[PDB]
């Protein structure tokens, strides 16, 4: 999730 | 973990580049993955982004000519950027960037050269002039001259002879050619010293003993 | 797109370097965001993640800082060491549902380059006369060295007493890790014929007000 929701 | 690019070098203008990421120790697939890029003496550049979910996001001056995708069964990434110019001589890079996660990677780089068959290095040695005044070191060299593309590496005595070894950034010349010198200073009372000069590109190596010059 | 200044800075030994990122849109859940540290021929180093999160194994006197657009590392105490290219990185990503679609991208600042500044060092020069094998080529190349100096130097080539202004090439190695000091390389390509219709051959290495040359007559090598 670090880099999408 | 870690990452490695498969192998660049000397790439006809108009051509494709095709670079292959493949890793070691863990599933690139868990895993966001760009490949980044560095021409000589510039900056980092990001081309484009796989994302873990599986989208490809690029940079908008590579959507155009790029495509980045994944094999999950080789656990590699692989780079296809299409319509080659000398802009596009750079060192690239396969990197989880890391702006985030505590996980962060790169690959050792891999050198991409537009400019069409390679050349091996002429190695010529650097002696003073004889016309010493009795000094306690004295500094010898080699010049590793016309070659093409990068790298190559020289190591003094087959790698035994470790310090005070200065070898200088390579020069590309108006002939597109490369050039570059190695010096060594010993105490004065050393043997002779050999350069060892390899080229993988034209999977060539050169050993030069410098010989004093006449006196 | 990340705008990264000064993208040229020096500190003195001991000194605080400080460098700025700023960001035309809000970095990732406003936390996206790395520094990174670059020396020659060297994969990129990474020094923080997440502004202000120190990577495994990086120094506590480096620092990172800021929020939204606005980021900044602040090197303290610096050794010759932290001498490379600094690189800011941010992350970006908006959309992700089908009504938005997606985008993603990282922006990598333009980079600050950062000299120590050590000791001060008068350079030794050498100067090698071509080989005799490399005459024969038609193509003459002269090597002078400029060897653990700092600061910056500037060369000058002289032929029988007259500036040379072409066929000349400078590289110079990154600073010395361990005192700062650098080393360059100075070739000065010619004819065989120019070559051998010329006596005295002289670098000079100019440091300030200081001048060291290193002469030799094709004659005598």
């Amino acid at each position: 999730a670090g880099x999408a929701g | 973990q870690s990452v490695e690019e498969s192998e660049g070098g000397l790439i006809k203008p108009g051509g494709i580049l095709t670079l292959t990421c493949t890793a070691s120790g863990f599933s690139l697939s868990s895993y966001g993955f760009s490949w980044v890029r560095q021409a000589p003496g510039k900056g980092l550049e990001h081309i484009g982004y796989l994302h873990a979910n599986g989208r490809a996001y690029y940079a908008t001056w590579a959507k155009s000519r790029s495509t980045i995708t994944r094999n999950t069964n080789l656990n590699t990434v692989t780079l296809q950027l299409t319509s080659l110019t000398a802009a596009d001589t750079a060192t690239y890079f396969c990197a989880k960037i890391g702006s985030v996660s505590d996980v962060a990677i790169w690959g050792p780089g891999t050198l991409v050269t537009i400019s069409g068959q390679p050349k091996a290095p002429s190695v010529f040695p650097l002696a003073p002039c004889c016309g010493d005044t009795p000094s306690s070191t004295v500094t010898m060299g080699c010049l590793v001259k016309g070659y093409l593309p990068e790298p190559v590496t020289v190591t003094w005595n087959s790698g035994t002879l470790t310090n005070g070894v200065r070898t200088f950034p390579s020069v590309r010349q108006s002939s597109g050619l490369y050039s570059l010198s190695s010096v060594v200073s010993v105490t004065s009372s050393s043997q002779p010293v050999t350069c060892n000069v390899a080229h993988p590109a034209t999977n060539t190596k050169v050993d030069k003993t410098v010989a004093p010059s006449t006196c | 797109d990340m705008t990264q200044t000064p993208s040229s800075t020096s500190a003195a030994v001991g000194g605080t370097v400080t460098i700025n990122c700023q960001s035309s849109e809000s970095i990732y859940n406003n936390k996206n965001l790395a520094w990174y540290q670059q020396k020659p021929g060297q994969s990129p180093r990474r020094l923080i993640y997440s502004i202000s999160t120190l990577a495994s194994g990086v120094s506590s006197r480096f620092k990172g800082s800021g929020s939204g657009t606005q980021f900044t590392l602040t090197i303290s105490d610096v050794q010759c060491d932290d001498a490379a290219t600094y690189y800011c990185v941010g992350y970006y990503y908006s959309g992700g549902y089908y009504y938005s679609g997606s985008a993603a991208y990282y922006a990598f600042g333009g980079g600050t380059e950062v000299v120590v500044k050590g000791d001060p060092v008068a350079p030794t020069v050498l100067i090698f006369p071509p080989a005799a094998d490399q005459v024969a080529t038609g193509t003459v190349t002269i090597v002078c060295v400029a060897n653990k100096y700092f600061p910056d130097v500037t060369v000058t080539w002289e032929v029988d007493g007259t500036t040379q202004t072409t066929g000349i090439e400078n590289s110079k190695t990154p600073q010395n890790s361990a005192d700062c000091t650098y080393n360059l390389s100075s070739t000065l390509t010619l004819t065989s014929t120019q070559y051998n219709s010329h006596k005295e051959y002289t670098c000079k290495v100019t440091q300030g007000t200081t001048s060291v040359v290193q002469s030799f007559n094709r004659g005598d090598c």
